[PDB]
């Protein structure tokens, strides 16, 4: 609306910009492509399959990770990308005890 | 000396040349400094609070590593696993900056869980089975030494 | 499946996985869904029960790769001088496919094999061609190890020599394509095992050296032929042009490292053995004006 | 200056970033790029409260003191059919499992069995 602005900035953009994650119970997580690049398994998916992957089509399927775990994974991505490349203060990161075993396996799998 | 490399790979060398060092604890943890003697055996030293720094009279070629005092989790010195003093110059004392490493999410979670639950009850938790073994594998300096030794050999290569 | 430790049967999952793995090699289209499924497949295998499927899967992949790359070599060999062409397409599909595997495998690589056979080192197998299982180190390094065996074969002396016969002509034998020649040449570099330094030794010794000597003879015969028929002023322009074509050819066919070696023999073959004749010509050329003649000399 | 958000409606979540002093309207534009539906159809809610485009997000209470990268604020989302609005309904994330004995801190032991331990 007001003052200097750009369409492309403000993190508005087509489907190539954002990557889609599917849970075990089918919940959808939309994250920024840069966030998705932090995990190696996801990074490896998006490099492939990928002889046809220059079609603006991105998806990851989890057959192990449900949404309560996966949300904590997404939160981690937002935090990791935001604080890196600055000297600003970085606080701790919440882990619920119940979730902890599952968050630890999902983290171990994800290569993040 | 004798031909060949005597002693263990990771060990300090008794180089008579002194180096003045100041340890600066840049992290939130209580840091336990460890000096590897000539034998390669880790030796503990007094712990440092997160705000503090301390003067040390080391020698060039001595080996030091740093860990969380309570947890024994790994810490970085000058962004690396091991700190080895070198000759000081006009430079004045050599600084060893202890900083928190950016732990993987999985490892951090392991750390938090470990603090929370007794080891007797790792198995009781309802988490993936594979994690149980991981939890039991707490941080260990000796293990680290073994890993470093292997990495070091890899480091060694022929010259140009 | 789940993160939690499960019970998983090897063979049911491995057949479906094998089907997928085989598509990725030779570049038949793998789906997005299936690709995702594979990451999960390797995971479930690795975590299931006390005894990991991880190590069973490691032996199994190693044997399957060995037989396949070998049998493709024997198929590739079969064609009558379209050997290089199929070697190029198998290498190109493979390059992208091997990049995908390393990627696919990252979890196996990280968690398992934190140690090799550290403690002991064989001298019974570990270097050069053997049918004994190859070291326990990671996927890319493993891939390079299986490949080095293919090459040794008594087929390599005649084939290289015949391939070279076509290439040595820069006229009266035109031309083999840049895509085709290149495909062979980068394969020769690739088909060496993990080293601590430049692979390129194999390429220089097997291809480069018989190629250079033969390239010499073409020029030697051509230069003598022209010296005899034509005069000095037609020779210098034609040899400068013959060099100009050699640079272009080198840039297209070869590796950076040989660009110089190939031209360096030809430039030496045209002038440097004929120089005595050339030195005698030069004095008359300087006495006359002829700016272009002196420039070509210079 | 930045606030970290999650825009949620019925088992879909978008992790997005927005400025603290920017309008509620600006956020609908971010949603349009990804979801590819107009802003006008969309309704954005804060704790089931209708939000207008005269309001900015800092004023709604989505300042960076409560909105963190570790834990973002939730923005409710509704779509419209045409004129008539659907209104909020977010299907939740599955409950995390029961906390096992092992993670509870220690408590006293038990007397040894007669037979060997299995």
């Amino acid at each position: 609306m007001d003052g200097e602005e750009k369409t492309y900035g403000g993190c508005e953009g087509p489907d190539a910009m954002y990557v889609k994650l599917i849970s075990s119970d089918g919940h959808e997580f939309i994250v920024k492509r840069e966030h998705a690049l932090t995990s190696g398994t996801i990074k490896a998916m998006l490099s492939g399959p990928g002889q046809f992957a220059e079609n603006e089509t991105n998806e990851v399927n989890f057959r192990e990770i449900p949404s309560h775990v996966l949300s904590k994974v997404c939160m981690y991505f937002t935090y990791k990308v935001r604080y890196t490349n600055s000297s600003t203060e970085i606080p701790e990161f919440p882990i619920a005890p119940e979730i902890a075993l599952e968050l630890l396996m999902a983290a171990n799998f994800l290569d993040c | 000396m004798e031909a060949g490399r005597p002693r263990p790979v990771l060990r300090s060398v008794n180089s008579r040349e002194p180096s003045q060092v100041i340890f600066c604890n840049r992290s939130p943890r209580v840091v336990l400094p460890v000096w590897l003697n000539f034998d390669g055996e880790p030796q503990p030293y007094p712990t440092l609070p997160p705000g503090t720094g301390r003067r040390i009279h080391s020698y060039r070629g001595h080996l030091w590593l740093f860990r969380d005092a309570g947890t024994h989790d790994g810490l970085l010195v000058n962004q690396t696993e091991l700190f080895v003093p070198s000759l000081n110059v006009d430079g004045q004392p050599i600084f060893a900056n202890i900083t928190l490493p950016v732990y993987t999410l999985k490892e951090r979670c392991l750390q938090v869980v470990r603090s929370l639950v007794k080891p007797e009850n790792y198995r009781r938790l309802d988490i993936v089975r594979s994690l149980y073994e991981d939890l039991e594998d707490h941080p260990n300096v000796q293990k680290d030494l073994e890993r470093l030794t292997q990495e070091r050999i890899a480091h060694q290569r022929m010259g140009d | 499946m789940s993160l939690k430790p499960r019970v998983v049967d090897f063979d049911e999952t491995w057949n479906k996985l094998l089907t997928t793995i085989k598509a990725v090699v030779m570049l038949e289209y793998v789906e997005r869904a299936t690709w995702n499924d594979r990451f999960s497949d390797i995971y479930a295998l690795c975590v299931a029960y006390p005894e990991p499927l991880g190590e069973r899967l490691y032996t199994e992949t190693k044997i399957f790769l060995e037989n396949h790359v070998r049998h493709l070599h024997k198929r590739v060999l079969e064609s009558e001088e379209q050997v290089l062409v199929m070697y190029h397409r198998y290498w190109e599909e493979y390059s992208k496919g091997a990049d995908y595997m390393d990627c696919l495998y990252r979890y196996l690589n990280t968690q398992f094999i934190k140690k090799n056979k550290l403690t002991e080192a064989d001298l019974q197998y570990g270097y050069g061609g053997v049918d004994m299982n190859e070291p326990l180190m990671e996927i890319g390094e493993l891939a390079l190890d299986m490949w080095r065996k293919l090459m040794v074969e008594p087929l390599q002396a005649i084939l290289i020599r015949m391939l070279l016969r076509e290439i040595k002509n820069d006229r009266g034998g035109e031309d083999p394509n840049q895509k085709v020649i290149h495909g062979v040449i980068n394969s020769f570099v690739h088909v060496e095992q993990y080293k601590k330094k430049f692979p390129l030794k194999f390429y220089q010794e097997i291809f480069e050296s018989p190629f250079l000597t033969e390239t010499g003879e073409y020029y030697k015969q051509e230069a003598s032929n022209l010296l005899q028929e034509s005069n000095c002023s037609q020779y210098m322009e034609k040899v400068l042009g013959r060099l100009k074509d050699e640079e272009i050819r080198c840039r297209k066919y070869l590796h950076p490292s040989s660009y110089t070696k190939v031209i360096h023999e030809c430039q030496q073959r045209m002038v440097a053995d004929h120089l005595q004749f050339l030195h005698a010509e030069c004095h008359n050329i300087i006495r006359q004006e002829k700016k272009n003649d002196m420039a070509n000399m210079y | 200056m930045d606030v970290f958000l999650m825009i949620r409606r019925h088992k879909t979540t978008i992790f997005t970033d927005a400025k603290e002093s920017s309008t509620v309207f600006e956020l609908k534009r971010i949603v349009e790029g990804i979801l590819k539906r107009p802003p006008d159809e969309q309704r954005l809610y804060k704790d089931d409260q209708l939000l207008d485009d005269g309001k900015t997000l800092g004023e709604c209470g989505f300042t960076s003191q409560t909105a963190r990268p570790q834990a973002p604020a939730t923005v409710g989302l509704a779509f419209r059919a045409d004129d008539t609005f659907e209104a909020l309904c977010i299907e939740p994330f599955s409950s995390p499992p029961e906390l096992p004995d092992v993670m509870k801190p220690q408590d006293s032991g038990s007397s040894a069995n007669e037979q060997a331990v299995q």
